[PDB]
């Protein structure tokens, strides 16, 4: 029986991560997903002087704030070039465990 | 909580049970004779309530310790002052074995395994009261006896056919001798006092059973055997069932619940193995050993604080190794 | 199960039943049993590997510990489960005595 | 219950019932292979969201294929 | 009984507590933990000699066996007897769960 992943749900918070390669999402909580379906998934806003990184379990055939995730199996986070009205989007879609909590550029 | 003399009303029936030969011999020297004999020297016993029904006896065979299978020749003189039931339940025995059962007037053979049947056979002889004058009886047409033994009145019979090379190679006859080879198995009724708090509880039911004594002369672990079964008729029962077993030394409990359907928790401060039949049946909880207190009072008080209230009834018993619980409907 | 079926048919190194039978008099000084002068008592043997018959998660986590940590020292060690009485024919002075005893004989031997 | 395979079960000849899970687990060792397959109860399996006894349990330097299934004799791969 | 003051305020050389110190990550490898991060597994050590809290008779009976016949190999070993719960706090999604373990922590031991 496949079960759980091991995503971090850290929901909005603030980071300090941004022009680097790689970052730690310094969320503090490793979380079982609810449902087996899910896969960890991170969103990274960059909005003006403010970065804010969130992080939680994401159902991959439903849109998560309207949008789809192309590499839902993938096993590490890759931030991809997310496009929004002045707003620096960024989300990356992950398949093994706690690899949400290590994050790449 | 009154301490009264155990009726039969009450919930918990102890008994002890133990294995004795009023007396008996043995011989290796039955070796070159055809045929081994054995001797079941019957004797009424002590209860006047048996009048008219003419009790059944039965019979369990092994082969010895040092035997695997037991194929020589196996006589069976059963003397029996009254009529008598016999029925043999044989194990690891080779068929074509000749059983021939030499009985009194009045007495047959019975088989739980009739393969034997067909060469069993019942004769009705004469033979004497007495063991010495039953002995002499039996080398008069056999020249030898492999074993001889003395047993009073009961309902089972352990026999392991064999000849043993420890014992001699003549025969005397001693009420001191014993051996595991031939013993007889015995039950008596063992008086005890408690009582009873609440009635027969259609959820959830408690009672206290107290032990002193295994009946133990020496100072090793020993077995007590709980029996627990309705109280009436072959219908299984669903019941929750906490047990509070004390024993002062150290024994090792024996769960035997039988007809018996749902839960069922024992807290006692003695190793417990239990059945294999009660295990399937019911749920029954891994015991944890705790040193429970001392007195009526303090195990009801402290069961009472456990949650595991109101206690079905309390029960003492000084001295025993095997206990029957009996379920009301 | 671990128990004389599985364990003596075969060539077994974790926890199990191990034969052993004991003269009482030769090999204990016990002159006080007089029959039998020997029984099968069987003993729990072997090392306990990763999810052996662990009774308790007490006892899955020291077998995973040490399995992660082999340095350790520190595995569950064979232990009997469930033990059969043994029959013993006692002399008390002259009156012999047939006594039922118990935990003579292992048949389950757990990791634990 | 369910009817799991428990490869030391004999007088019930490799049948265990179990309410939780079919447990399987193969070890490839450098000279032979053992396979324990035996039942998990339900209290057994904590948490109960995700066991870590049934939780993948791949680590290195062995290859243990621990399997957890759901039917009934399954745990037999 | 072998139980924690004993075991760690007078060193003894037979069954006993060891000290142990498991982290659920660096050595388990559990990932999934929340609140604590470590516990006092404890474990049973050292050797049983005869007549040392015994356990059941056929412990009694091998332990007089080895005084008799050490080279056998068939004695009783260390053994936790007592165990104790262990509570943890677990995240299934963004509603936390507390839980607790039972049978992790060994308050004594016994030889078996």
């Amino acid at each position: 029986v496949k079960f759980p992943q091991l995503c971090k749900f850290c929901d909005v918070r603030f980071s300090t991560c941004d022009n680097q390669k790689s970052c730690m999402s310094n969320c503090s909580i490793t979380s079982i997903c609810e449902k087996p379906q899910e896969v960890c998934v991170a969103v990274w806003r960059k909005n003006d002087e403010n970065i804010t990184l969130e992080t939680v379990c994401h159902d991959p055939k439903l849109p998560y704030h309207d949008f789809i995730l192309e590499d839902a199996a993938s096993p590490k986070c890759i931030m991809k070039e997310k496009k929004k009205p002045g707003e620096t989007f960024f989300m990356c879609s992950c398949s093994s465990d706690e690899c949400n909590d290590n994050i790449i550029f | 909580c009154e301490l009264l003399p155990v009726g039969v009303g009450h919930p918990v029936q102890a008994m002890l049970k133990s294995f004795t030969a009023l007396s008996g011999c043995a011989s290796r020297g039955t070796t070159s004779h055809p045929q081994e004999v054995h001797i079941i020297n019957l004797r009424k016993g002590s209860a006047q309530g048996a009048r008219e029904k003419t009790a059944e006896v039965a019979l369990h065979l092994r082969p010895i310790q040092s035997l695997h299978v037991h194929q020589k020749p196996l006589v069976f003189i059963l003397n029996s002052p009254q009529p008598i039931l016999w029925k043999v339940r044989t194990e690891k025995l080779a068929p074509g074995v000749k059983r021939i059962f030499h009985v009194v007037e009045g007495s047959e053979v019975h088989f739980e395994v009739g393969n034997f049947s067909k060469s069993g056979e019942v004769k009705v002889e004469t033979l004497p009261h007495g063991n010495e004058h039953l002995l002499n009886w039996a080398h008069h047409r056999y020249t030898a006896v492999t074993s001889f033994s003395e047993l009073r009145m009961a309902h089972d019979i352990y026999i392991k056919v064999g000849e043993d090379p420890v014992f001699s190679e003549t025969c005397k006859i001693d009420n001191k001798f014993l051996s595991l080879n031939y013993l007889a198995s015995y039950i008596e009724p063992q008086p005890s006092t408690g009582c009873v708090l609440s009635g027969p509880d259609h959820e959830q039911e408690v009672h206290i059973i107290e032990l002193q004594a295994p009946n133990s002369s020496s100072a090793f672990q020993v077995d007590v055997i709980v029996d627990l079964r309705p109280l009436d008729g072959d219908i299984p029962l669903h019941r929750d069932v906490v047990l509070l077993l004390k024993g002062e030394k150290s024994v090792n409990w024996v769960i035997k619940a039988h007809k018996v359907m749902g839960k069922l928790e024992i807290m006692t401060s003695d190793t417990v193995s239990l059945s294999e039949d009660t295990e399937r049946l019911m749920q029954v909880s891994k015991t944890v050993k705790q040193k429970l207190p001392a007195g009526s009072q303090a195990l009801i008080q402290w069961a009472e604080e456990n949650g595991f209230n109101p206690v079905t009834s309390y029960t003492n018993t000084p001295v025993a190794n095997h206990f029957n619980l009996r379920l009301r409907e | 199960a671990l128990d004389t079926n599985y364990c003596f048919r075969n060539l077994e190194e974790n926890c199990c039943v191990r034969p052993l039978y004991i003269d009482f008099e030769q090999d204990l000084g016990w002159k006080w049993v007089h029959e039998p002068k020997g029984y099968y008592a069987n003993f729990c043997s072997g090392p306990c590997p990763y999810l052996r018959s662990a009774d308790t998660t007490h006892s899955t986590v020291l077998g995973l510990y040490n399995t992660l940590n082999p340095e350790a020292s520190a595995s569950p060690c064979c232990v009997p489960q469930d033990l059969e009485p043994l029959t013993i024919l006692a002399y008390v002075g002259e009156t012999p005595k047939v006594e039922q005893l118990s935990n003579m004989v292992v048949k389950s031997c757990k990791c634990s | 219950a369910l009817q799991c395979f428990c490869h030391l079960c004999t007088k019930d000849n490799f049948t265990c019932v179990t309410d939780g899970l079919c447990f399987v687990s193969v070890t490839e060792t450098t000279d032979k292979v053992i396979h324990n397959s035996m039942c998990i109860a339900e209290i057994d399996l904590i948490p109960r969201d995700r066991p870590f006894v049934c939780a993948p349990s791949s680590k290195t330097g062995s290859v243990t294929t621990t399997y957890c299934c759901n039917q009934d004799h399954c745990n037999k791969i």
